[PDB]
RNA sequence: AGGGCGAAGCCAGAGGAAACUCUGGUGGAGGUCCGUAGCGGUCCUGACGUGCAAAUCGGUCGUCCGACCUGGGUAUAGGGG
RNA sequence: AGUGCGGUAACGCGACCGAUCCCGGAGAAGCCGGCGGGAGCCCCGGGGAGAGUUCUCUUUUCUUUGUGAAGGGCAGGGCGC
RNA sequence: GCCCUUGAAAAUCCGGGGGAGAGGGUGUAAAUCUCGCGCCGGGCCGUACCCAUAUCCGCAGCAGGUCUCCAAGGUGAACAG
């Protein structure tokens, strides 16, 4: 039944302002939302970088 | 005064910056001259007092800490001792 | 316990005085040689069966050669 | 003045203790954690460890100096005359 | 999900009563008691503040067990010393030494003009 | 009534000094031929924190000129001293900081610490930590010196005893506010249990002699004789003056 | 436990002739706020009042990283602690 | 002749004389935050073995699906070499 | 990061500096902070169970008190309910 219901969940259900009980950061903390977003636009840069694409002075 | 020497040779002689690379200037018998700032450690002064003494070069102690020093090279970074293996044109060798 | 490389190896640990029960196991495909001692339990894999069959053989005086099942 | 107009360091206070005593620790609080340049190596690595004893990082030298400063005045005041009168003795 | 206890009659935990879960081959989480975490040793020096490579930490006991290559390295200053700090001394104590040499040189020569 | 507060930190027990880990005491060097006579020469091996003192310490190490044998010290900290430093000590000491020497020696005007009060004591006067003394003068036969202490005295010793030259270290402690209570029981906590005193003012009239009273007052002179038998002397002891 | 507020430091962008200032981030300070366990014990002048109890119960409350709570060891003894 | 040898070096190799003496280390260190790695557990997708459900529906839902210490190897962490 | 807080001793164990000594004389020695194997030993006391709305203390199987470890699914910010 509960596995039924997280298929729910998945598809965007049950997850209107109206079944929320924490603050947004506690549901998603922004902290971590930041930590990924560096550790993608990162790994973006220095992989342009070690293939030539982009030089030492743009990646800085 | 010495800032303004070391400007000229700089830009226009062959010199080399840094402990490591400097002993290395000396031990080939390149270097004519060995600048030291004024804070470097003492048992490193020493070491290059003692290698200028076997190689017979000049060895001048810069009235300056390793920053100024530094600043005086035209370097944004840091220099404690500094050899000058062919000035330009200039008179920092006598 | 300590696993053993060569036939001969095991064969020098075997002979010891200390030594004793050379048990074998038939694992299929494997066919072990475990001789205890004093301090370990030495072990010693013979992937063929036939190199197996003709080691059983050349353990010496009369030692127990418990073979396992 | 990004985020505060006049507390800074002493923001963390709040509200409390006066206005008086907050800005006297101000003054204090940065210099005592702040980052001197150590006259050893030159890198701006000088930092308090505890009252009256320095430590750089690089150099390794730790060094006693103020209780909120890698100087007082006092001391340097007295490094001077005592540097004179050694003069004046041996010459 | 199989909870468990301690295996001793030390309830309380601390430095001595510190475990790890294992399976065993019976199929039942287990704890096991943990032993302290040994340190390398520190330089005679004291100013560098890394401990020494080539050495067991381990437990200061232990070292009884253990071999003697283990517990130190071949060098001078073997295990009680870093490198940078003996190859510091060794010319330090040479270079001072011929400074002592070269004032005893201008003693004998100021002895010699007076 | 009672023995008060105050008559009973004499019998220590509760209110003896906390003193686990303190590092030491902070001593000078001891005289011997080599202080006396020449010069001993010794490294600053590290510069430490003493709980419950505001100075910090020098553990200073020499060779014992006797037993091949590394003996160490803990100086009271010149402000200036660091590690890797030499140390040097004796009647032939060259004057410069962090470096004791005998006050007959040092020229005036000169500041030192932790100044021997009586020849071989080890380091009683100015060793606090913003604090020293000045050498003002010398009197060569009665081989005896004034100095002028940090209270403001200026009192007669022997030109043999010695002291350290320089100023202690940790100056201007106290111009940082405490702020927090918590700030204050931390400070007294790694000394001795002195700290959240209460006012005789509010304690019954049996636990003090300003106790008791319909309103918080006095009642008596706060001033008092030091002819005074203890359980009384309370307030302003032998005050001689008593206000702003 | 879990949340809130978001101090210094740091980044970028914009302005400024300079001094430096704004905007967006990041950062995570504090005898900081909410709030659990914990510690406590406001009000109901509630329950009980030959009690469950020689001081307890229920809800409601205060505090909850600090002058925090707490086991064991150890010290201080009667005009004494 | 012979109180072992290898590496530029960090250091290595199964052993590698040695006293009183000396120096050093380990034992041997607060709290708080953040981030990362490793396990235990949870989760998901499937394989099996046994279950329950089956009026209709459900390739179902439920259980269960292992490897001690000590050695050796190798990942994976870290290095102020 | 915080401190006018700087956060245990010792038993025990090792490393290094030194070089007093010891070893046999060309097949062996003294040596193994010994490498690998082999042999022998490890006494003494505690060890049942309860550990708490019934094995403890509150005269009792008393709504009180009494230090810890482990810690599943769902909902949910959550060790909240
Ligand atoms: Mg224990
Ligand atoms: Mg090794
Ligand atoms: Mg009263
Ligand atoms: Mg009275
Ligand atoms: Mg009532
Ligand atoms: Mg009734
Ligand atoms: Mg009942
Ligand atoms: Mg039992
Ligand atoms: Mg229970
Ligand atoms: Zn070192």
């Amino acid at each position: 039944r509960c596995r039924k219901n997280t298929l729910a969940r998945r598809k965007g259900r049950h997850m209107g302002i109206g079944k929320r009980k924490g603050t947004a950061n506690a549901r998603m903390p922004e902290k971590v939302t930041w930590m990924r977003r560096m550790r993608i636009l990162r790994r973006l840069l220095r992989r342009y970088r070690e293939s030539k694409k982009i030089d030492r002075h743009m990646y800085h | 005064s010495i800032n303004s020497r070391l400007q000229l040779v700089m830009k226009s002689g062959k010199y080399v910056l840094g402990y490591k690379q400097t002993l290395k200037m000396i031990r080939q018998g390149k270097a004519k001259l060995v600048i030291l700032a004024n804070n470097c450690p003492a048992l490193r002064k020493s070491e290059i007092e003692y290698y200028a003494m076997l190689a017979k070069t000049g060895v001048h102690h810069y009235s300056g800490n390793n920053i100024e020093l530094g600043t005086a090279c035209g370097k944004y970074y840091r220099v404690c001792t500094l050899a000058i293996i062919d000035p330009g044109d200039s008179d920092i060798i006598r | 316990p300590r696993k053993i490389e060569e036939i001969k190896d095991f064969l020098l640990t075997a002979r010891r005085k200390d030594a004793k029960s050379v048990k074998i196991k038939k694992n299929k495909d494997n066919v072990k040689f475990k001789v205890r001692c004093s301090r370990y339990l030495y072990t010693l894999v013979i992937t063929d069966k036939e190199k197996a069959e003709k080691l059983k053989q050349s353990l010496p005086p009369g030692l127990a050669v418990k073979e396992l099942k | 003045a990004k985020r505060t107009k006049k507390v800074g360091i002493v923001g963390k206070y709040g509200t409390r203790y006066g206005a008086s005593l907050r800005k006297m620790v101000k003054k204090i609080e940065i210099s005592q954690h702040a980052k001197y340049t150590c006259s050893f190596c030159g890198k701006t690595k000088m930092k308090r460890r505890a009252v009256g004893i320095w430590h750089c990082g690089s150099c390794m030298k730790t060094v006693a100096g103020g209780a909120w400063t890698y100087n007082t005045t006092s001391a340097v005041t007295v490094k001077s005359a005592i540097r004179r009168l050694k003069e004046l003795k041996d010459q | 999900v199989q909870r468990l206890t301690y295996r001793r009659r030390l309830s309380y935990n601390t430095a001595s009563n510190k475990t790890r879960l294992s399976r065993t081959p019976g199929n039942r989480i287990v704890y096991l008691y943990t032993k302290k975490v040994g340190k390398a040793p520190k330089s005679a020096c004291g100013v560098c503040p890394g401990r020494l490579r080539g050495v067991r930490a381990v437990r200061p006991k232990v070292l009884m067990r253990l071999s003697k290559t283990k517990k130190h390295v071949s060098r001078a200053y073997g295990g009680s010393m870093c490198a940078k700090c003996v190859r510091d001394r060794i010319k330090r104590a040479f270079l001072i030494e011929e400074q002592k040499i070269v004032v005893k040189v201008l003693k004998a020569q100021a002895q010699s003009q007076k | 009534g009672r023995v008060i507060r105050g008559q009973r930190k004499g019998a220590g027990s509760v209110f003896r000094a906390h003193v686990k880990h303190r590092k030491g005491a902070a001593r000078l060097r001891a005289v011997d031929f080599a202080e006396r006579h020449g010069y001993i020469k010794g490294i600053v091996k590290d510069i430490i924190h003493d709980p419950g003192r505001g100075a910090p310490l020098a553990k200073v190490v020499f060779r014992d000129p006797y037993r091949f044998k590394k003996r160490t010290e803990l100086f009271i900290a010149a402000e200036g001293i660091h590690t890797g430093q030499f140390v040097y000590c004796g009647k032939k000491a060259q004057l410069n900081i962090g470096n004791v020497l005998p006050v007959g020696t040092m020229p005036e005007g000169t500041i030192v610490c932790c100044l021997e009060e009586k020849p071989g004591d080890r380091g009683k006067l100015a060793r606090a930590s913003g604090n020293y003394a000045t050498v003002i003068s010398h009197n060569p036969e009665t081989k005896k010196t004034r100095v002028k202490l940090p209270s403001g005295s200026k009192k007669v010793i022997s030109s043999a005893n010695r002291a350290v030259v320089g100023v202690v270290a940790g100056g201007g402690r106290i111009d940082k506010p405490i702020l927090k209570a918590g700030r204050a029981y931390h400070k007294y906590k790694a000394k001795r249990n002195c700290w959240p005193r209460v006012r005789g003012v509010a304690m019954n009239p049996v636990e003090h002699p300003f106790g008791g009273g319909n309103h918080q007052h006095i009642g008596k002179p706060s001033t008092i004789r030091r002819d005074a038998p203890a359980g009384r002397k309370v307030g302003l002891i032998a005050a001689r003056r008593t206000g702003r």
